[PDB]
C-alpha cells in the first residue's frame, strides 16, 4: 500500500499557508456555533456530569441552542468568541502548517508514490499541533472565557470584549503574561491527540472502502464521518479538560470546581462526574469536527485539483 | 415436476411461508413471556407486510419457473428463466427487507420498555354472560382510562373544523 | 410553530379551552314534559310508543334508481363480448368496468331500508328511548338513545325542523308524512355514529302519541304517574311480519 | 435494606439538566418493589360517567361529548435493574451457603429490564452480519461489490478482448451489413489514441487508467 | 498538511469485472444544472396546481361556513362561481402562487434533484426486475434526510406572513406578498425566526420524499409485469402507482402535523404540567408508541390529505415525463454489457 | 458551602440571562395582546354580506344534505372509530372483485 501515494503535485509554502488560512477561515465561520453550544454544554455540567439515564444521557446540543438563542442576542450572539476564536485558529493553522511543512519536505520520501507512515506522520503533526496550540494558548483561553461568560453568574464574568482586550484583561489581572499560558498543556494535549487521531482512521477505512466498493465518490464520505466520529472519541476528554482549565476563574471563591493542574481536574471529573463526564457535548463536537473536515476537505479538493489539472497532471494523478 | 422450481417452490411456501410465519406468529404471542416488554405495533406491522408478501413475490415465479421445466441445482439456466429469476429475487430482498423491520422492532420494543397488558384482562373464555359483564366493565374502565388526555369529541371535531386559518383579507 | 403568531390560532385556543373548561358533562335541562295520563309500563319497564313494519311496506327489488343501473348491466357485458365499437383491449376492459359498481347504489339503499324504525319504546324515567329495527337480511338491532339527541326534520327532510312546535302528528295522534329524525350520536351495534337519519313511516301505528312526540322533540318525559302491567306477551327472537 | 442519602444531582425537580421522559410521567421504576404489590388503577368517574346519580333527573342530562381534559396516563413503565442490589440478591457463597430455596417469595429472581445500546446491535444484526459475509469477507469475490469498469483497450491480451479487432470487425464490410440486419448491435466504443471510450448510449463506465 | 486530519489519496491499479451494466453507472443527463432544471420545473408546476387546489378548497369551505352548500349541480356550479370571484380567493390564489414557486423551486425541485443525484446510476436488469432494491434504500434516506429541512423556511415564511393579516394595524409587520414576508422575515425576527421548533415539518418532509421517491420508483420497477407481460396499458398502472405512493406518503406524514396539534391546540389541564413539554419531539415519541393509530388519524383528509396528496402526486407524473425517474437498461450478455461474449450463445 | 449536595447551591445554576425579547419588540408586543386578548379580538374572514344566487346559512343543515357518506367516526369519549358499519358497506364491494 506503501507504493500507492500519489504526491505529484505537492503546493508550495505560500500556497498551502493562502489555502489553509482562506479554507479554515471559512469552516470556522460555518461550525463556530457548534463549539460555542460544545462549550456551553461542557460548562453546565462542570460539576454535576450525567444523571440522566439510557437514552437520555448527555446534554441536548437543540436545548442548549434555543437556550442560547432565547438569551435574547439571536444568532449573531454566537459569535462572541468567534472574534477572538478565528485569531487563534488562524495562528494555530499557521504554526503548524509551518512546522509541518518544514519537517515533511526534510523528511519525505523521494518517490512521489513514496509517502511518510501514519505514525511518522502522526508524531511531526502532534509535534506540529503542539508547538501551535502552546503558541496559541493565550488566545484559546480569551475565546473560551467569552463563551464561559455566559452560563455563569454575573460575579464570576472576567467579561471580556474581543482578544487584545482579553490578553491585555488577564495580564494585568492575573499577574503577568505567564498567567496567558493558562491550560497551555491541556490545549497541548488536546491538539497532540486530535492532530493523530484523524488521518489514521480516516485514510483506514477510506481505503478499506475502496477495496470493498472501488472507485466511488461516498467512500471518501463514509470515512470522513468514521474518522470524526474516532477524532471525537479520543479528543473529547482533553477538550473538556481544557475547557474546564480555561473556564477556572483565578479567584478560588468563583469556581464550582478548583483545579490545580490537567491531573487534578481528570481527578475531580471522575470523582464528580465519572468516566461517562469526559463525554459531556459528544453530538456538538462530532458534528462540528465532521462538518469543518467536510468543508476543508471539499473546498482544499477543489481547489488543488484545479490546481493540479493546471500543472498538467494525468487525471490518474489527481 | 421432480427436481424442479415446482418442488422449490413448493417446500418454500411451506417451509419459507408458512412455517417461519408460524415462528414469527408464535414470537409475537409470546414476546412479553421472551423479553417481558410489549413489542412495537409499527415495525412490528412493517415486518409482517414485507416478510408475508415477499414469499408470495418471490415463490410464485418459482411455481412459473417450475412449470417452464427449471431444473434444480443449476446456476445457469436457458434466458426465457431470467425475468421470473428477477422477480423471485425482488422477492426474497421484500422478504429480506422484512427482517430488517423484524429485528427494528425487537430493538424499538427494548427501547420503549412498557408493560404488556393481556387482550383478555384475566378472562380468556366467556363462558357465561356475567363473565361477559365483568370483561365489559372492565374494559369500559381501562378504555377510558387511556383515553386521558385526548380532547374529546367535540373538542376534536372543533379543531379539525376550524385548523385553517390562513386568509387573506378580515373585516 | 408555536413562536409564530396567529390571531386566528389563539381564538381557536381561546374556544378549545373555554369549551373544556366551563361546558361539562352534566348539563342543566328544562325541556321537561308532564304526560296527562297515566303511563301503562310493560313488564320491561317501558311503554310501546311506535310501531311499523317497514320492510313489509318496501319497495326491495324494483326500486326505480336502481333497476336502471341493473338493466345497464348487460348493454355493457354485451358491448365487452362482441366489441361494437372496435375497440382496443384495454377499452373493452375499461368498458367492462362498470358491471362491478352498478349495484353499489342497490346496497346502499338496502342497507338504508335498516334505519327505518320498526319499534320505539320510551324507558321509566323518560330520558332513554329503545329503538328496534332489523337489517333486511333478518338481523334485529336493538339501540338505547337519550330523548336529547332527537332532531325532527321538515317533511322533504332539507332542513331541520323547529325542535318545538313542530306538527308532524295528526290530530287523532297519527303521523301526518314519513317523519326523519336525525340523532348526533348513534351508538349502533356498539359503535358511536354522528349524525344518523331515521325514518318513522306514516303506515306505522303511532301508540301514546303524545309520549312518541315528546321523545322526538327531545323532550325528558315525566313517568312519576304510572302503572305496570304483568304480561309476557312477547318471546325473545319472536317472528314477527317485518321479514 | 437501606439506601444512601440525598443528592439533589439526582433529583429531576431540582437539576433541570436531567430530560424526562413524557412516557414515564406516573412511573417511577426506582421506586418498584418485587413482588409488584402496589395499586396504580381503581374506580374513575366524572369524566365521561358522573359518579352522582341523574338516572331520573329530569332538569340534568349527560353530554360526554363535553369531556374535560384530565392527566394521560401513561402506560406502565418496566422495571429498571438496580445492578449492584441484583449481584448483591443473586449472589453465591461457595461452600458455606446451603444449596436450598428460601420461603420467602422475595427469593425470585425477578427480570427487570437493563440498558439499551446493546438492543442497538440487535437493531443492525441484519445488516452488519450480512456486510460481515459480504463486506469483510469480501465473497464471493473482491471485485463484485466494486463498481463496474471495462477493461482498457486490449487489455490483459487481444485473447480475452480483441477490442482493436472488434473495430475492424465493425469497420470491414461484412459488419456494416451486419447492423444493416438489425440483428447485430451498433459498435459501442471508440478507439481514440491509445485508449477505448465508451459512448454514453453504451451504459457502462470508463475502463480505468493502468496506474 | 492543511488541518488535523489529511484526504491521503492513493492510486490503485486497474481492475475489472465481467459485468458491466447492473451496478452504479452515472447517467450522462444526470448533471447538476440538468437535475435542476428538471427538478426544478416539475416542482413549481406541481406546487401551484397544488397551492391552487388548496386555495379553492379552503375558499369554498369559507363561502361553506357563510352560505349553504349546493343541492344540485346548477347550486355547485352557481358556488363555484360566487368562489371564483372572491377578493378573498384571488389574493389566495396570487400569494400560493408565489409561495408555490418558492417551494417548487427550492423544497419540492430540491429534492427532486437530490434524489435524481443520488440515484440516477442505479441500472435496472435488461429482461427482468432491478432485484437489488435495497441499495436504493439508503441512498434515498439521505436523498429525503438532505431535503428535508428545506421547506421549513418557506412553510414558516407562509405561517408569519398569514399570521400578521389576523393582527390589528398597529402590531402588523406590513408584509404586501408572501415574496416581501420571505425577504424581510430573516432580516427582522432573525432566521432562526424560520428555524424554530420545526420537528413536525422537518420529519413531515422526510417521510412524504422517502416514501414518495422510493415507493414510486420501487412500483414503476417491480408491477411493471403489469405492462410487459400482461398487456395493459401501462399509464393507468402508472397512475395507480402515483396514487399507492401518494396516499402511503399522507398516511406516513400525517401524525407528526397531528403532534403539532396535540402540543398547541390541545386543551390544557389546569395545575398540571404540558403532557410533552411543549416539544413536539416527544409528541412523535408519543404518537409512535401510541396504541390507537386511528386516535391520531382524524382529520387526515380535512386538514392534511388535500393540501399535500395533489402536490406529490402530480411531482410523481412530472418527474416521471422528465425523465427523473429514468434508469440504464443496457443487455449484459451483447457488447458493452459483458466482458466475456465466449459464454453468451454456446 | 458548595461541594455539598444536600442542598441545591446556586454555584451551580445554570440559566441565562435575558438580555433582549428573542424575536424582537414587536413580537413581544404582540405576545403579550395575545395574553390580554385571546378570544375578545376574534378576526373575521371578508365573505361579501348578499350573494346572488346562494342560500344564506342560518342553522345547521341535516345530514341528509350531505354529497358523501363518511366512513369514520367519533365515540364521545373522544375515540376514533376507523371501523364503522359504513366501512363495514363500504368494504363489501371491494373484497367482493
Ligand atoms: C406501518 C403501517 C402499516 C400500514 C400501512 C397502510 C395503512 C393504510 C391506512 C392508514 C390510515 C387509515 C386511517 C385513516 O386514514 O383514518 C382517517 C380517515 C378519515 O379521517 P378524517 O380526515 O377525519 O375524515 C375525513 C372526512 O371527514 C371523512 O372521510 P371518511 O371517513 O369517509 O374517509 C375517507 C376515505 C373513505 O375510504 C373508504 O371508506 C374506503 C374503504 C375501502 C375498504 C377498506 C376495508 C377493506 C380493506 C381490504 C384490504 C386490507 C389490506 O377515503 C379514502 O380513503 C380515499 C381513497 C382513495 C384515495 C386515493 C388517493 C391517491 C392520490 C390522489 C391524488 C390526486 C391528484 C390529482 C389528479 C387525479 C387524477 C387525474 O378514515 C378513513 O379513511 C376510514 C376508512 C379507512 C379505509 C381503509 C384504509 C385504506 C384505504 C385505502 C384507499 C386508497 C388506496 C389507494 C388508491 C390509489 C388510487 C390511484
Ligand atoms: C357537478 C357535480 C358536483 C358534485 C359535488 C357538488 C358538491 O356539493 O360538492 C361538495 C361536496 C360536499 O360534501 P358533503 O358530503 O356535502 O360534506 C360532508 C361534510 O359535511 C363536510 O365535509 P367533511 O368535513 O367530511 O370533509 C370533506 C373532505 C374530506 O373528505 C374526503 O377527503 C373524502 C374522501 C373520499 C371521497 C370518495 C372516495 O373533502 C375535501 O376536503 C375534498 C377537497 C378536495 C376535492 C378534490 C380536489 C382535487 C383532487 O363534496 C365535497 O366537498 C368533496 C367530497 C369528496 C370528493 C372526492
Ligand atoms: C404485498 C402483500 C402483503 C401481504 C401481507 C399479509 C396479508 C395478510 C395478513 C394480514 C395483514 C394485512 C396487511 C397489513 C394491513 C395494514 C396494517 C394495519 O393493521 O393497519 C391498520 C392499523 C390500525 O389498527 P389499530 O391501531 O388497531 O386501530 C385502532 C383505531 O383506534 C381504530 O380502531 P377500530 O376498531 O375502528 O378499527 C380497528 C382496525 C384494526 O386494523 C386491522 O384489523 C387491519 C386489518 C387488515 C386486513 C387483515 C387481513 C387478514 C387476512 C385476510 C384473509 C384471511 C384468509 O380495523 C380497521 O382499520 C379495519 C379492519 C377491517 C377488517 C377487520 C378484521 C380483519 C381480520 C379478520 C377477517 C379476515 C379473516 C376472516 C376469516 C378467513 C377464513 C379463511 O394502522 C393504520 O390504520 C395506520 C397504520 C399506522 C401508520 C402510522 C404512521 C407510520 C409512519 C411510518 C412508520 C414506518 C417508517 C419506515 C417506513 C419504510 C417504508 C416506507
Ligand atoms: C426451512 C428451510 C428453508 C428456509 C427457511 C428456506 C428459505 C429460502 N430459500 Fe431455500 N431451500 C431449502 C430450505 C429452506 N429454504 C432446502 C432444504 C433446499 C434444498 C437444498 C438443495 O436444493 O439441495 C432449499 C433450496 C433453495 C434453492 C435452490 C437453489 C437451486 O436449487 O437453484 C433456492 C433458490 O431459489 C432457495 C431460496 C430460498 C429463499 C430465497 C428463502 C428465503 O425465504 C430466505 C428468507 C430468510 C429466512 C426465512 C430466515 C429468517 C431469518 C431469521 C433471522 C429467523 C431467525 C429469527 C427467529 C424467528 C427467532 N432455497
Ligand atoms: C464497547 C465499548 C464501550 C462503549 C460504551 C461503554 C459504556 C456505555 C454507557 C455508559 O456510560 O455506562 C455507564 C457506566 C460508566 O459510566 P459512568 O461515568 O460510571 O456513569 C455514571 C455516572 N457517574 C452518573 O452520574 O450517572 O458503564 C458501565 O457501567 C461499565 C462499562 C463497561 C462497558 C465495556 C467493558 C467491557
Ligand atoms: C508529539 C509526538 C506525538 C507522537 C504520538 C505517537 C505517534 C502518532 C500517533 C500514532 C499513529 O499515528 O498511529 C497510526 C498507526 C498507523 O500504522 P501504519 O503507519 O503502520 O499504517 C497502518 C496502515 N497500513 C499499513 C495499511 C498502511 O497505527 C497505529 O499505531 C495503531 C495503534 C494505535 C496508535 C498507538 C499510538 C497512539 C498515540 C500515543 C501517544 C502517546
Ligand atoms: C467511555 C465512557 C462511557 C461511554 C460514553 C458515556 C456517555 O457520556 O454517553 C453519553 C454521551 C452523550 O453525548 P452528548 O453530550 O452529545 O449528549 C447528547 C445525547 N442525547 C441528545 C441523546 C441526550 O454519548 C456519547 O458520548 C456517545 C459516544 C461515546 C463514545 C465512547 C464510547
Ligand atoms: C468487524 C466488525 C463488522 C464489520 C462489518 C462491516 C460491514 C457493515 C455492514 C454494511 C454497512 C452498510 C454499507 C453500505 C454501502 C453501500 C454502497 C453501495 O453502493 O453498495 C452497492 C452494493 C451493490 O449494488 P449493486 O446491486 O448495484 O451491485 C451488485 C454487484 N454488481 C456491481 C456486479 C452488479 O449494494 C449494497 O451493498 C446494498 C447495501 C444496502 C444496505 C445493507 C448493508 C449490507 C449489505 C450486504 C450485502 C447486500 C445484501 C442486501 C440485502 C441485505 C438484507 C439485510
Ligand atoms: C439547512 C438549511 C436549508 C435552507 C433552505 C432554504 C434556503 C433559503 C432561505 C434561507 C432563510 C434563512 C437565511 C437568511 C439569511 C439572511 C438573513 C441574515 O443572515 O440575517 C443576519 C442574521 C441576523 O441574526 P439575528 O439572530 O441577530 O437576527 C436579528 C433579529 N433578532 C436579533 C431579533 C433575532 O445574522 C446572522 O445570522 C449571523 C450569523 C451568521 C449565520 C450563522 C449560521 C449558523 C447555522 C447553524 C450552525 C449550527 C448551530 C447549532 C445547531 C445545533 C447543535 C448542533
Amino acid at each position: 500500500m506503501n507504493y500507492s501515494y500519489k504526491r505529484y503535485w505537492e503546493p508550495s509554502t505560500a500556497e498551502v499557508i493562502g489555502l489553509s488560512l482562506s479554507v479554515n477561515t471559512i469552516s470556522a465561520a460555518l461550525t463556530y456555533p457548534i463549539e460555542f453550544v460544545k462549550v456551553r454544554s461542557q460548562i453546565r455540567t462542570e460539576g454535576v456530569g450525567i444523571r440522566s439515564k439510557n437514552l437520555y444521557m448527555g446534554i441536548n446540543p437543540n436545548k442548549v441552542f434555543r437556550e442560547i438563542h432565547a438569551t435574547g442576542n439571536g444568532l449573531r450572539g454566537f459569535y462572541q468568541g468567534f472574534e477572538s476564536h478565528l485569531i487563534g485558529r488562524l495562528s494555530y493553522l499557521f504554526i503548524r502548517n509551518l512546522t509541518y511543512k518544514i519537517i515533511y519536505d526534510r523528511t519525505k520520501p523521494v518517490k512521489a508514490h513514496n509517502d511518510l507512515s501514519h505514525r511518522e506522520k502522526g508524531v511531526i503533526a502532534g509535534f506540529a499541533g503542539g508547538l501551535a496550540a502552546f503558541l496559541t494558548s493565550p488566545a484559546d483561553l480569551v475565546n473560551t472565557r467569552t463563551i464561559a461568560e455566559g452560563g455563569k453568574p454575573k460575579e464570576w464574568r472576567w467579561g471580556y470584549k474581543g482578544l487584545m482586550d482579553g490578553i491585555n484583561k488577564i495580564a494585568a489581572t492575573e499577574g503577568g503574561n505567564a498567567a496567558l499560558f493558562r491550560g497551555s498543556y491541556a490545549n497541548v494535549l488536546r491538539a497532540v491527540i486530535l492532530n493523530i487521531s484523524l488521518t489514521g482512521p480516516f485514510d483506514y477505512l477510506n481505503e478499506k472502502i475502496w477495496i470493498t466498493f472501488g472507485d466511488m465518490t461516498w467512500n471518501k464520505y463514509a470515512a470522513l464521518l468514521w474518522a470524526s466520529f474516532w477524532g471525537s472519541v479520543a479528543t473529547l476528554p482533553f477538550d473538556n479538560i481544557r475547557t474546564r482549565l480555561y473556564a477556572q476563574n483565578a479567584d478560588p471563591t468563583k469556581n464550582r470546581l478548583t483545579y490545580s493542574g490537567w491531573a487534578d481536574a481528570a481527578k475531580k471529573l471522575i470523582q464528580h462526574e465519572g468516566i461517562s463526564g469526559f463525554y459531556v457535548g459528544f453530538y456538538a463536537f462530532y458534528i462540528r469536527t465532521f462538518l469543518y473536515a467536510w468543508t476543508t476537505v471539499f473546498i482544499t479538493d477543489k481547489i488543488t485539483s484545479d490546481w493540479k489539472r493546471k500543472a498538467g497532471l494525468k487525471e490518474w494523478q489527481i | 415436476m421432480h427436481d424442479t422450481f415446482y418442488v422449490v417452490a413448493h417446500f418454500h411456501i411451506m417451509l419459507s411461508g408458512a412455517a417461519m410465519t408460524g415462528i414469527f406468529s408464535g414470537i409475537y404471542y409470546y414476546f412479553n413471556a421472551l423479553f417481558g416488554v410489549k413489542y412495537s405495533r409499527m415495525f412490528g406491522y412493517m415486518h409482517l407486510i414485507y416478510y408475508s408478501g415477499g414469499q408470495w413475490v418471490a415463490f410464485v415465479p418459482l411455481f412459473y419457473l417450475g412449470f417452464s421445466g427449471m431444473p434444480r441445482r443449476i446456476h445457469d439456466y436457458p434466458v426465457v428463466f431470467m425475468g421470473w429469476h428477477s422477480m423471485s429475487t425482488t422477492g426474497h430482498f421484500i422478504t429480506l427487507v422484512g427482517i430488517i423491520f423484524f429485528f427494528l422492532m425487537m430493538f424499538d420494543s427494548h427501547i420503549e420498555r412498557r408493560a404488556s397488558t393481556s387482550t383478555t384482562l384475566g378472562l380468556p373464555r366467556w363462558y357465561k354472560r356475567i363473565s361477559y359483564y365483568i370483561f365489559k366493565i372492565r374494559y369500559l374502565q381501562h378504555t377510558k382510562s387511556k383515553m386521558n388526555g385526548i380532547p374529546g369529541s367535540t373538542v376534536r371535531l372543533m379543531l379539525i373544523n376550524r385548523h385553517f386559518v390562513e386568509y387573506e383579507v378580515y373585516e | 410553530l408555536n413562536h409564530v403568531q396567529n390571531m386566528l390560532e389563539e381564538n381557536l385556543k381561546y374556544d378549545a379551552q373555554k369549551y373544556n373548561d366551563e361546558v361539562a358533562v352534566i348539563q342543566k335541562t328544562s325541556r321537561i314534559y308532564k304526560p296527562t295520563y297515566t303511563i301503562e309500563f310493560n313488564r320491561e319497564g317501558e311503554v310501546l310508543v311506535y310501531s311499523a313494519d317497514p320492510i313489509k311496506n318496501s319497495v326491495v327489488y324494483f326500486k326505480y334508481p336502481y333497476v336502471l343501473y341493473e338493466a345497464a348491466i348487460p348493454l355493457f357485458i354485451w358491448a365487452w363480448i362482441y366489441n361494437p365499437l372496435e375497440l382496443s383491449k384495454n377499452a373493452v376492459n375499461s368498458l367492462l368496468i362498470y358491471p362491478n359498481i352498478a349495484w353499489i347504489p342497490r346496497m346502499w339503499y338496502w342497507r338504508s331500508l335498516q334505519y327505518k324504525i320498526q319499534k320505539m319504546y320510551l324507558l321509566r324515567g323518560g330520558k332513554v328511548a329503545k329503538i328496534e329495527t332489523q337489517s333486511l337480511a333478518g338481523d334485529r338491532f336493538t339501540s338505547w338513545v337519550e330523548t336529547y339527541q332527537f332532531h325532527p326534520l321538515t317533511q322533504d327532510q332539507k332542513n331541520f325542523d323547529n325542535q318545538d312546535n313542530a306538527e308532524f302528528l295528526e290530530d287523532e295522534g297519527q303521523l301526518k308524512y314519513e317523519l326523519g329524525v336525525q340523532l348526533d350520536n348513534l351508538q349502533e351495534m356498539g359503535t358511536t355514529s354522528q349524525d344518523i337519519v331515521i325514518n318513522f313511516m306514516k303506515e306505522g301505528t303511532v301508540h301514546h302519541p303524545e309520549l312518541f312526540e315528546a321523545i322526538v322533540k327531545g323532550y325528558n318525559i315525566d313517568t312519576s304517574d304510572y302503572v305496570i302491567n304483568t304480561a309476557n306477551n312477547l318471546r325473545a327472537r319472536e317472528g314477527n311480519h317485518n321479514h | 435494606h437501606h439506601h444512601h442519602e440525598y443528592d439533589w444531582r439526582d433529583d429531576p425537580k431540582v437539576n433541570k439538566d436531567i430530560e424526562e421522559d413524557i412516557r414515564d410521567r406516573g412511573w417511577h421504576p426506582e421506586t418498584y418493589d418485587f413482588p409488584y404489590t402496589k395499586k396504580h388503577d381503581d374506580w374513575v368517574f366524572d369524566v365521561t360517567m358522573p359518579s352522582q346519580n341523574y338516572q331520573t333527573d329530569l332538569t340534568v342530562n349527560i353530554h360526554p361529548e363535553n369531556k374535560k381534559m384530565h392527566v394521560m396516563k401513561q402506560v406502565m413503565r418496566q422495571s429498571y435493574w438496580d445492578a449492584e442490589h441484583d449481584m448483591a440478591h443473586e449472589y453465591d457463597y461457595e461452600s458455606e451457603d446451603l444449596d436450598f430455596q428460601c420461603e420467602s417469595f422475595k427469593s425470585q429472581h425477578f427480570r427487570k429490564k437493563g440498558p439499551i445500546s446493546q438492543y442497538l446491535i440487535l437493531g443492525l444484526l441484519p445488516i452488519l452480519y450480512f456486510g460481515t459475509e459480504f463486506f469483510y469477507n469480501h465473497y464471493p469475490d473482491e471485485d463484485y461489490w466494486r463498481v463496474a469498469h471495462p477493461p482498457p483497450l486490449d487489455y490483459p491480451d487481444t485473447d480475452d478482448t480483441d477490442d482493436t479487432e472488434t473495430f475492424k470487425d465493425y469497420k470491414s464490410f461484412t459488419g456494416r451489413r451486419m447492423v444493416d440486419t438489425g440483428i447485430v448491435d451498433p459498435l459501442w466504443y471508440d478507439i481514440r489514441e491509445g485508449k477505448k471510450v465508451y459512448y454514453d448510449w453504451a451504459g457502462v463506465n470508463q475502463p480505468m487508467e493502468d496506474i | 498538511m492543511f488541518f488535523e486530519l489529511e484526504d491521503i489519496k492513493r492510486r490503485h491499479s486497474l481492475y475489472w469485472d465481467i459485468y458491466n451494466v447492473q451496478g452504479w453507472v452515472r447517467r450522462p443527463d444526470s448533471t447538476l444544472y440538468n437535475n435542476v432544471k428538471r427538478g426544478v420545473t416539475a416542482g413549481v408546476v406541481a406546487s401551484l396546481v397544488q397551492e391552487n387546489i388548496t386555495a379553492l378548497v379552503e375558499n369554498c369551505k369559507l363561502l361553506a361556513t357563510k352560505y349553504e352548500k349546493p343541492q344540485n349541480l346548477r347550486q355547485a356550479a352557481t358556488f363555484m362561481k360566487e368562489v371564483f370571484k372572491l377578493e378573498n380567493y384571488r389574493k389566495a390564489v396570487w400569494n400560493r402562487s408565489q409561495y408555490a414557486l418558492c417551494i417548487g423551486t427550492f423544497d419540492i425541485g430540491a429534492r427532486l434533484a437530490t434524489f435524481r443525484w443520488l440515484n440516477n446510476g442505479w441500472q435496472r436488469v435488461f429482461a427482468g426486475f432491478e432485484f437489488n432494491f435495497v441499495r436504493k434504500i439508503p441512498t434515498t434516506m439521505l436523498a429525503a434526510l438532505f431535503t428535508a429541512p428545506f421547506s421549513v423556511p418557506f412553510e414558516l415564511a407562509r405561517m408569519a406572513y398569514y399570521g400578521d393579516k389576523t393582527f390589528p394595524k398597529e402590531l402588523q409587520r406590513g408584509y404586501s406578498s408572501y415574496l416581501s414576508a420571505l425577504a424581510r422575515i430573516p432580516f427582522e425576527e432573525g432566521p432562526y425566526f424560520l428555524f424554530k421548533n420545526s420537528f413536525p415539518l422537518i420529519i413531515r418532509n422526510f417521510f412524504q420524499t422517502f416514501t414518495l421517491f422510493y415507493t414510486y420508483d420501487f412500483l414503476k420497477d417491480k408491477a411493471s409485469f403489469a405492462w410487459r407481460v400482461g398487456e395493459q396499458n401501462e399509464y393507468a398502472c402508472k397512475m395507480i402507482i402515483a396514487g399507492i405512493s401518494t396516499y402511503l406518503a399522507a398516511v406516513f406524514s400525517y401524525p407528526w402535523m397531528v403532534t403539532r396539534e396535540m402540543v398547541d391546540f390541545w386543551p390544557k389541564v389546569p395545575g398540571a404540567p404540558c403532557t410533552f413539554n411543549g416539544n413536539y419531539r416527544k409528541a412523535a415519541v408519543w404518537i409512535w408508541y401510541h396504541e390507537f393509530s386511528g386516535n391520531y388519524f382524524a382529520g387526515f383528509f380535512t386538514k392534511y390529505f388535500w393540501k399535500a396528496s395533489p402536490g406529490m402526486f402530480l411531482t410523481l407524473m412530472l418527474a416521471d415525463k422528465v425523465g427523473l425517474f429514468d434508469q440504464t437498461t443496457v443487455d449484459n450478455f451483447g457488447g458493452a454489457g459483458n466482458n466475456s461474449w465466449e459464454d453468451t450463445f454456446v | 458551602d458548595q461541594l455539598d449536595f444536600s442542598h441545591f447551591d446556586k454555584a451551580f445554576e445554570n440559566k441565562y440571562d435575558i438580555v433582549a425579547p428573542e424575536f424582537g419588540d414587536l413580537h413581544q408586543k404582540r405576545a403579550e395582546f395575545i395574553a390580554k386578548n385571546q378570544g375578545t379580538y376574534r378576526p373575521v374572514p371578508l365573505v361579501p354580506n348578499n350573494i346572488k344566487g346562494l342560500i344564506p346559512k342560518t342553522c345547521r343543515l341535516p345530514a341528509t344534505r350531505n354529497w358523501y357518506r363518511r366512513t369514520s367516526s367519533f365515540e364521545r369519549n373522544g375515540f376514533f372509530n376507523i371501523h364503522t358499519p359504513v366501512l363495514n358497506t363500504k368494504m363489501i364491494p371491494w373484497l367482493l372483485f
